[PDB]
DNA sequence: TTAGCTCGAATCGAGCTAT
DNA sequence: ATAGCTCGATTCGAGCTAA
């Protein structure tokens, strides 16, 4: 039938068909871009919303694995012993002055990492809050692991605009954020027709590229980056 | 109008076997049938991060934290023993006739044009250049993929088999015959009619291909690698597994066939880089650039349409390439 | 605009073999070809609580209860025989060459410019400073990592094995050529152009390195350690496991090659530590830190793009670091 | 660093569509 | 909400002057 596109995923059918049993059948192939994840032979009587439900569990497992393997580093605020965790914050990057540390009594508050070779830094509550404000991680910061490092960089000379498939990771009905194109356009203060030109694929007539400020502001508003 | 059929499945010719490995010493190559096999064992590796970073920020604590907990892996490794310095690789190549006949098709009119256009090709020029070029890749140890980068001297001995006994024996120095130039030699030429007779269907050809390589004393040999199912913890990941048939390191048969197929030297770009494998869309994944782009009129598919549907014959060096995709097989045709 | 390649996998040069260890007594090292191998045996240990406690186990009742419930584990131990005081480690080292050529590279324009950059380096100066520091690590028993910290007399013998026979022999004193400075020696320089010819690619070269060390009678030898799957009982925990190939303790190939890689003295930090291995981001496993952090712009990746993309070549001592990391090999490029 | 200016090319909004 | 279009107006980059 038709190739079902769910965000960065694309379920394309086989051009030829087969007859498993007596009923008509086709091979549906799940794709994550150029990566093939599954082939499932399905009847032709299924609707698109039912093949979507058939392939939904593999997509859910992929999203769980992506969220787990790209989780931001967690910092821990502890007392002068290191046993009780008073507050924990997930950070996009570690503090600059972290070194290998074991808490002692001369300082009341210590900011240690969650990794077992715990780096640390003696802080007060005011400096801890300054570091937490500066270094905090957005709730959907795990999607940055699925994106290239040259589309997320803040250096304008080394920045490359995201493609349509890399843009489907963060905007779209079946995206990893779950926001529609109209909602993304409303977040950028532009028309939905212009954003559809950003998300347009294979239509070489009137296809546009997103800009540096628009891309980084969209990543700010969706909760993916720059939301410390 | 002679439209193209939906299915164009072709049988693979030049069918190789799995090239299993055994170890030994030089000057004992004659009585090498009792050489011990190369076993694949396990060893633990530890390393730090050596790939590029995300480069968005310059935090030093995170990279130091990656050195705090280095990654631990167990990798399959194959080594020659401490008393052996020669690696033996043996496989059998089966040569089949009937190259132009498809295994499955969907039009009798289409096939009768295919079997006729390959008859007119063979009558004008038979299986001579490809059989000669398939003899080069058997002469040099190209099937010793990474086992040829620093070999002191690698020797290839192939024996033609009849009834279970040798028919005629070839002996080659693989350093003498390079991986770039398709020159002419009497033993190379004498091997060509045997491949030519097998490919034309006039006789049966079975060759036992043996390669002895001076890898070094106790050095590392490189069999084919398998997939990693990633069903273990991050420490016992088993990040590398090697292919073994029966407790003996071996190379995949399709990897051996790829070495034989590396005879394509008429791709549209500059041919001084070296030969590539005959393959639709001229694509090799090492350099990642596919020669014979379908935008240009030089890939296998468009010439197959011109050489058959509208009878536009390309240059004779390209007709060697079009039959080179037919002789290696493949699932062609629009699905 | 000459953007960098996404894949830059590089083959490693200076490939070492596994270092087999056998034992014996001093002054018999001229006929050390039948020395008995250092065997792997098993012994049981118990220990007391010598680790810091998380402010809750420091109670006297809880601490003494842990002593009353001791941790019994078995460990893997390797020792010399009581009549033997000499430890020899034998590995083979082959120098490949063609360090500038990657195994995988996407952009053909980037490959040509990178090969041009490497060729520009070679014409200015060859692999002489590289092989001098490489032979210096071969001169001392740096690859004999923890068996040299208390050696009374450690000696190496390096043999050039061209056609399976000693083409040229070497004999050095490892304690005299310390692991701190890279001085000049006529015999060391004689070894330097042997690797330099291998690194340049003039001809095949293969070495055998045997390092005799005056350890002591029945003293503890330190081979490379293994990973434990942690599945058995806590009493038979097997908290330590050493590496062996055939009932003989040995050292990992990448453990030996890491020590030969220890030529980097050009990192900006103070030289109280000394030379380190040439790997990107300058990672030191023991210190848990990284010299040549990307922040001060002296790591491998920023120097490589400066040398190739925008043509600003680094300092000549930094150009040694880049090529040494290029000789070291790795999976470079945006993975 | 301020303060502009062409010139072709890409983008932007607001109309319509199709599914 | 997806997907894509046209059309005239606005923006955009890389030259340039001008100070």
């Amino acid at each position: 039938m038709n190739a079902i596109h769910i965000g960065p995923f694309s379920i394309t059918p086989a051009a030829r068909g087969l007859h498993y049993g007596g009923l008509p059948h086709h091979q549906w192939t799940l794709y994550y871009g150029p990566r093939e994840m599954a082939i499932k032979t399905l009847p032709d009587s299924y609707t698109s919303s039912e093949v979507r439900d058939e392939f939904s569990d593999i997509i859910a497992e992929f999203v769980i694995d992506a969220r787990h393997r790209y989780a931001p580093d967690v910092l821990e605020l502890v007392n002068s012993d290191g046993d009780a965790v008073l507050a924990r914050v997930a950070v996009s990057r570690l503090p600059e002055a972290l070194s290998g540390c074991i808490p002692d009594d001369r300082f009341p508050y210590w900011l240690l990492t969650a990794s077992r070779p715990r780096l640390g830094l003696p802080v007060t509550l005011n400096e801890y809050t300054a570091l937490a404000v500066e270094l905090s991680a957005p709730p959907l910061a795990w999607i940055t692991g699925l994106l290239p490092g040259e589309v997320l960089t803040h250096d304008a000379e080394e920045w490359r605009p995201p493609t349509s498939w890399e843009l489907r990771h963060v905007v779209g009905e079946g995206s990893f954020t779950g926001v529609s194109g109209a909602a993304a356009a409303a977040l950028l203060g532009m028309s939905a027709t212009n954003f559809r030109k950003y998300t347009a694929g294979d239509s070489a007539a009137n296809r546009q590229k997103i800009s540096f400020a628009a891309w980084h502001y969209l990543l700010d508003r969706l909760g993916v980056k720059r939301a410390s | 109008i002679l439209s193209t059929a939906s299915v164009l499945a072709f049988e693979r010719k030049l069918d190789p076997s799995d090239a299993l490995m055994s170890a030994g010493a030089w000057a004992q190559r004659d009585a090498s049938q009792e050489w011990p096999a190369v076993t694949v064992r396990e060893k633990s590796v530890r390393g730090t991060i050596s790939n590029r970073l995300k480069t968005k920020d310059r935090d030093p604590a995170k990279l130091d934290a990656s050195i705090q907990s280095p990654n631990l892996q167990t990798v399959d490794v194959a080594n020659l023993p401490s008393d052996a310095d020669t690696l033996k690789v043996r496989f059998t190549l089966r040569v089949l006739g009937g190259a132009g006949t498809p295994s499955a098709c969907n039009d009798a009119a289409y096939r009768d044009k295919l079997l006729q256009t390959v008859a007119t090709y063979v009558n004008d020029q038979g299986f001579a250049e490809l059989a000669r070029r398939y003899a080069h890749n058997l002469a040099n140890a190209r099937f010793l993929w990474r086992n040829r980068v620093g070999a002191e001297a690698v020797e290839v001995r192939i024996n033609h088999i009849r009834q279970g006994e040798v028919a005629r024996a070839w002996r080659f120095d693989a350093l003498a015959i390079g991986l770039r130039d398709f020159k002419a030699d009497a033993e190379l030429d004498a091997l060509a009619e045997l491949i030519a007779s097998g490919l034309s269907g006039s006789g049966h050809v079975l060759l036992e291909v043996v390669a002895f390589a001076r890898i070094g004393d106790g050095q590392e040999v490189f069999p084919s690698q398998e997939l990693i199912l990633d069903k273990g913890d991050k420490k016992g990941q088993k990040s590398k597994t090697l292919y073994s048939v029966r407790d003996a390191a071996a190379i995949h048969s399709q990897k051996i066939g790829n070495a034989l197929r590396t005879i394509d030297t008429w791709y549209p770009d500059e041919d001084g880089l070296g030969p590539i494998a005959v393959e639709p869309y001229g694509s090799v994944t090492s350099q990642g650039k596919a020669y014979r782009q379908p935008k240009q009129k030089l890939d296998f598919y468009t010439l197959l349409d011109n050489w058959v549907l509208r009878d536009e014959a390309p240059a004779v060096e390209q007709q060697h390439y079009v039959i080179a995709n037919l002789i290696r097989g493949g699932v062609f045709g629009e699905a």
